[PDB]
């Protein structure tokens, strides 16, 4: 039934009802508005009144304006039609290509999978990339910390992970812009079009886009991660896929939560963060997990405030991360692509029990020899000079040309399967390609192309 | 009879907050009118009253004073009639040069353009400062934060940027013309008087709109003043043209907005600011944008200012505006008194747009210079504590000190792109490697006067060809090496 | 109209009116008091009641006690008959020389000068203090601010400025003693009678004293700053004369606001201050200015709680100033008086187009050699002096001599130093730091530059230290 607005303070609207009050987390539509204004319920204050957080600007609202209970949380379009489309936190299309014509409507507030549903199997999401799969592999239904700023192929790494996982595993992806810069929302959209991961003319789109832009209120940026998470929950639950969920930025999810908590009048915790910081994180992160149907793996952009790892935001987030992908400018300026720091990037599933025995020992040799090279850079014997030649070739062979960067660069993109990556670096450490030169390993797919490059240039 | 729907009465008044009984039909953020003439924005709509922030001295508001609606649209005048006028937060003239002859008007509070109306930032926005245009390049549509402590040169960067636009606005090419808007929030009047005199002296005011909410003006006028000026810049953006806006500064705007939020009894968070302080600045800054051809092709470029405290860039309000903006120009106190002026930290300053807002002339020498400075900044900590150093590090240490001295620059003299690249080129190809490091700033100032005076045709080649060609390489090589031996004697 | 007191909690007093409710800023006269007790209306609470703050102590006040409304704010004596006399916040004599014989009064609250009234002149005002004149010189008709922590020489400096600038000055002056020591008011008052700046007999007195010291409650300290500048506002506009407006200490205006802010029913802002810090400072500081109609050269002492310049009070004050002299405990601790920070004090007029390039290039050369030395200090304390280059330890030795040549014995500070007072002209200041930069006194020892006037005294003192 229709309830009345009894107070408006910034983006915090109080709504009175008569017959039946809506529960917490329900979406309320405001009547007599030109654009759609959703109010999410937060607190039952008492005396038939509820406190809500507005998902859009509250300018123009009068005391006594009609507010209609939808009878459920924020329900948003889910399906294959979401792929190649941009939607806001409340499900509306913001790419101006008409309504998103799906045959389901999923709620964004959904309980995490039960204990019985949990997959005890420690599986490995084969990304395709050599730097990742060898040294910092992505666990299925896990979370990965994507460190490093922009201008080091961050958006290019995202697009290739969408490209490669859609090919091999047959799993689509989702991008959740939690506090998206509207300029960079434009750039990511059109770069995905030009590469091929988005397709505007036919339905071969490999990503659903969900933007909660920075100029929107705290309510918007708080819940937009849950909206994109629900789009991924369709592909996992209903169609059994191993899904990707890109969240950018996870600190802005924490930040938006800290803003909402403040607006509602809750007393802050240490360092100004909301007292519900661990739960706000936990209720979101526990949905990103493996089930019997499939999985939702998630790459998450980590911003570390004040370069302090012990700050509440990073510390609470690292409880959920199964791995780290550290982008670097020092790696980029030496001509290596992707721009991943091999020693800094690590994984929990990097274990001889979890992944292969041959996987763990060969990758350990690369981690050893790269540090031995970094020791010798400060400065030799037969073993020292042999490692310097191999370690440089290991740094070259870690680089890879991407399918996303074909029109960007010119060179052809190559998806490298798992065991090709194991065998390739193993033969370099064993010393089978000590005869061949160094430049063959620069920008290649598997090690067969490096030998083919050596056979052609001879 | 009493009309409690369209009018009301003041229950309490104090600290620029009037609690008003009645006013049932008022909207959120609606401007109402008090009995004494003063206006007031309805920020808190509560069940038993309206919390109205007062626009001016609140001695004129008493208890039982009749607050009235007037259906007042909150807007400011916009056009080309404001160009060269010093106005207040609501677009009323404070220069005493008659009224504004404005025709169109625009609401102060409007949403930014979404994803679709924009295009990537391609057109460069030239500041004239070498460290900015080369290493921290800004583009039309971009939002570049100027940040640093008190008295680090924050406004100076904005002023030279405005002064740099005279050559484009005097030229015939309508595409390069950039109109300017300076916005003063919380400053004193004699500072703004000096600032408009500075711009008039450089003949900059004929294209510059000055919006000024000073310290004596009430908090709501400081709160609105950036938004008012933003609407002025949007008209140029929408109607084909390009615009530049300076918010000086958002730190003082946040304090004004905090005052209102605390006295309206909204919950105080970190540093006593409200939960919507990020929502405040992100609303403002996102309205700066690069438009595509369909909606116009125009642009609005934001240069917000943030005063840090003891270099704490992690403070709440600096943390907000850093993450919102497309890039940052970090100014530091230690660099300023070291002789690095403008005192821009190269290592920490960043432009996420980058090369896309540069010409090929600048793009050639900038990438090479940026790399060599990175090689220096690692090694520079043991520059003095070395002595017995190998030739590899001695090359980086020598070259790096030379290049740092080329980033130094005088105030109120913004340079053309062809003049900058010539000076950087001398450093990159290493003609100044044996010159004494202390005499580079003086060397450059005379060298600049010489190449402008005599070799005016040479600067024409660099601007036409879009690079330093093999002909210019050899021609410039002779001019440096002879001037170098003559100067150091 | 008549009202009644309804509450008294410290300096904050609530008053209820049956019929005529008085507006904000109006002075209310409390009846049944031996001495005069003003209450300024700060807020309107509702229910025919107003909240006020007391200009004197509230002890003795009873609920239901009668209060009359003046129908105007606090109106005080203005005109040349104020000269030589000591006023308090409400415009009464505290010097015991009869009433202030004038028939014209001005309200302490008033709108600040408009933007069109602003001037842009800024010629140098040479103090005779080396560090100030060299690095961050003051301007005539300009706003000057003396920052510093507790006990680093703000008052000793401001009195020396009165000694050097105010005595050789044709126009009038105003010393606003806001919330500091009554002892220092006594010291100044009788020192000016000695020098003939105040004259008890004839009407030739240049300075008009105004005092509301730390013995007074917050209402006095919150408004006596305004009282003092309203005297200077008359001498600016109505006369048309160069006024010197000394204030000591203008932090106390903001501090007095923070003391009552809790009891006015306000949520506190950062570091315990009132939300209305910058706006309250703004409507006060914008009045302290030079306009078309008259020139004010305003020197203001600014206290810095816990020696933290980031503190909301001093942090907000910076922007209101054309020249800033920041003092440090770290520098005073080493005996370097005046303890000015050479890498923190600044001015608007420090420009080669205003003070000439020869001045400017020496001032930056002094700041560079000191700033380069500041980084070294911490490195060479551990790793030792002998690791430095010969170029570095040249700049270390020169820096340490330059630090000492920035020190200066004041005349007002003769009782602390034990050295005779010295005034150094701007010409000999620039030449002194020129020669030390060039290395013309590298042979001379370190301590010869410490606590001397011109560069010549260093050469003479260097020969004295030989035996
Ligand atoms: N490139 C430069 N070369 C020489 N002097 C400069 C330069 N840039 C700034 N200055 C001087 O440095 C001082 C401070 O510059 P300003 O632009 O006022 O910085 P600010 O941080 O905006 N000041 P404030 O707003 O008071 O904190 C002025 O006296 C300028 O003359
Ligand atoms: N120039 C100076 N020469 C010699 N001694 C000085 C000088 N300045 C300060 N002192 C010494 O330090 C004391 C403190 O000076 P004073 O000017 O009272 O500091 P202040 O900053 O005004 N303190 P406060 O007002 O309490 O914050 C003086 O009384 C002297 O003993
Ligand atoms: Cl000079
Ligand atoms: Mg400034
Ligand atoms: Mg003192």
């Amino acid at each position: 039934t229709t309830g009345r607005i009894v107070a408006v303070i910034g983006a915090v609207v109080d709504v009175q009802f008569d017959e039946g009050l809506p529960p917490i987390l329900n979406a309320l539509e405001v009547q007599g508005r030109e654009t759609r204004l959703v109010l999410e319920v937060a607190q039952h204050l008492g005396e038939s009144t509820v406190r809500t957080i507005a998902m859009d600007g509250t300018e123009g609202l009068v005391r006594g304006q009609k507010v209609l209970d939808s009878g459920a949380p924020i329900r948003i379009p889910v399906g294959p039609e979401t792929l190649g489309r941009i939607m806001n936190v409340i499900g509306e299309p913001i790419d101006e290509r008409g309504p998103i014509k799906t045959k389901q409507f999923a709620a964004i507030h959904a309980e995490a999978p039960e204990f019985v549903e949990m997959s005890v199997e420690q599986e490995i999401l084969v990304t395709g990339i050599k730097v990742v799969d060898l040294l910092a592999p992505y666990a299925k239904g896990g979370k990965i910390g994507l460190f490093g700023g922009a201008g080091v192929g961050k958006t290019v790494l995202i697009m290739e992970l969408i490209n490669n996982v859609a090919k091999a595993h047959g799993g689509y992806s989702v991008f959740a812009g939690v506090g998206e810069r509207t300029r960079e929302g434009n750039d990511l959209y059109h770069e995905m079009i030009e590469s091929g991961v988005i397709n505007l003319k036919d339905a071969t789109s490999k990503v659903a886009l969900v933007y909660g832009q920075m100029n929107e209120p705290p309510g918007a940026r708080a819940r937009v991660a849950l909206t994109g998470l629900t789009v991924a929950e369709y592909f996992r639950d209903q169609e059994g896929q191993d899904v990707l969920l890109f969240i950018d930025n996870i600190f802005r999810f924490t930040q938006a939560g800290s803003e909402v908590s403040a607006l509602l009048g809750r007393i802050p915790s240490a360092v100004g963060y909301q007292p519900t910081l661990a739960t706000d994180m936990g209720t979101m992160q526990e949905r990103i997990t493996t089930t019997k149907k499939g999985s939702i793996t998630s790459v998450q952009a980590i911003y570390v405030p004040a370069d302090d790892l012990t700050d509440p935001a990073p510390a609470t987030t690292f409880a959920h991360l199964d791995a780290t992908t550290v982008l670097s400018r020092a790696i980029a300026e030496l001509g290596i692509y992707p721009a991943v720091d091999p020693l800094d990037s690590t994984s929990r599933i990097m274990d001889p029990n979890i992944v292969g025995s041959e996987h763990y020992d060969v990758a350990r040799g690369v981690q050893k020899i790269l540090q031995d090279y970094k020791s010798l850079q400060d400065i030799l014997s037969e073993e020292d000079k042999l490692t310097v030649s191999r370690a440089r070739k290991i740094q070259r062979f870690l680089s890879q040309p991407f399918q996303v960067a074909e029109v960007f660069t010119g060179h052809l993109g190559k998806l490298v399967p798992l065991k090709e990556t194991i065998k390739g670096f193993q033969q370099i450490l064993a010393g089978e390609y000590d005869h061949l030169p160094e430049q063959a390993f620069y920008m290649v797919g598997p090690i067969e192309e490096a030998v083919a490059k050596a056979d052609k240039l001879a | 009879s009493v009309d409690l729907e369209e009018t009301g009465r003041v229950l309490s008044i104090g600290d620029g907050i009037a609690r008003v009984h009645g006013l049932r039909n008022v909207q959120a953020e609606e401007m109402v009118e008090f009995s004494s003439g003063l206006k007031g924005m309805s920020l808190n709509l509560e069940p038993d009253n309206v919390g109205v922030v007062v626009f001016g001295n609140d001695k004129l508001i008493k208890e039982g004073d009749i607050v009235k609606r007037t259906g007042a649209i909150v807007d400011v005048p916009v056009g080309e009639e404001l160009l060269g006028r010093v106005v207040d937060a609501l677009g009323n003239a404070i220069d005493g040069k008659g009224p504004i002859g404005s025709k169109a008007r625009r609401r102060v509070g409007l949403k930014a353009p979404g994803i679709i109306p924009r295009i990537s930032v391609r057109e460069p926005m030239q500041t004239g400062i070498k460290a900015v245009d080369s290493l921290v390049p800004i583009g039309r549509g971009q939002r570049e934060l100027i940040i640093g402590d008190r008295q680090t040169g924050k406004t100076s960067i904005a002023i030279d940027t405005i002064i740099n636009q005279k050559r484009f606005n005097d030229g015939t090419d309508e595409k390069k013309k950039l109109y300017c808007i300076y916005v003063a929030i919380g400053q004193k009047r004699s500072t703004v008087a000096q600032l408009v005199k500075r711009l008039t002296d450089a003949d900059a005011m004929k294209y510059t709109i000055v919006v000024s909410a000073t310290a004596s003006d009430a908090a709501p006028l400081q709160y609105l003043a950036p938004y008012s000026g933003c609407s002025m810049g949007e008209y140029f953006r929408d109607n084909g043209k390009h615009a530049l806006i300076i918010y000086d500064d958002l730190s003082k705007q946040a304090v004004a907005y905090r005052q209102m939020s605390l006295l309206l009894r909204r919950p105080p968070g970190r540093e006593a600011y409200p939960g919507d302080v990020f929502y405040l600045h992100s609303r403002l800054l996102e309205r700066a944008a690069k438009m595509n051809d369909a909606f116009g092709g125009g642009s609005l470029t934001a240069l917000p200012v943030i005063e840090t405290q003891a270099g704490d860039v992690s403070a709440y309000i600096p943390t907000n505006v850093i993450s919102i903006t497309d890039g940052q120009i970090f100014l530091e106190t230690e660099l300023f008194y070291k002789g690095i002026r403008p005192a821009i930290n190269v290592g920490l300053s960043v432009s996420r747009v980058g090369s896309a807002a540069q010409t090929r002339a600048m793009k050639q020498v900038a990438g090479t210079m940026k790399l060599e400075l990175a090689q220096y900044r690692e090694v520079a900590a043991f520059a003095q504590f070395g002595s017995d150093l190998d030739a590899a590090t001695q090359q980086l240490l020598s070259r790096g000190v030379r290049l740092t001295e080329l980033l130094k620059q005088g105030q109120y003299s913004p340079m053309a792109i062809e003049e900058q690249v010539a000076v950087i080129y001398a450093g990159v190809r290493g003609y100044l490697d044996k010159l004494e490091p202390s005499k580079i700033t003086k060397f450059e100032n005379a060298f600049l006067s010489h190449v402008i005076s005599q070799h005016q045709a040479l600067l024409g080649k660099i601007r036409t060809d879009g690079k330093i060609s093999e002909e210019s390489d050899a021609k410039l090589k002779e001019i440096v090496t002879n001037f170098l031996a003559g100067f150091e004697a």
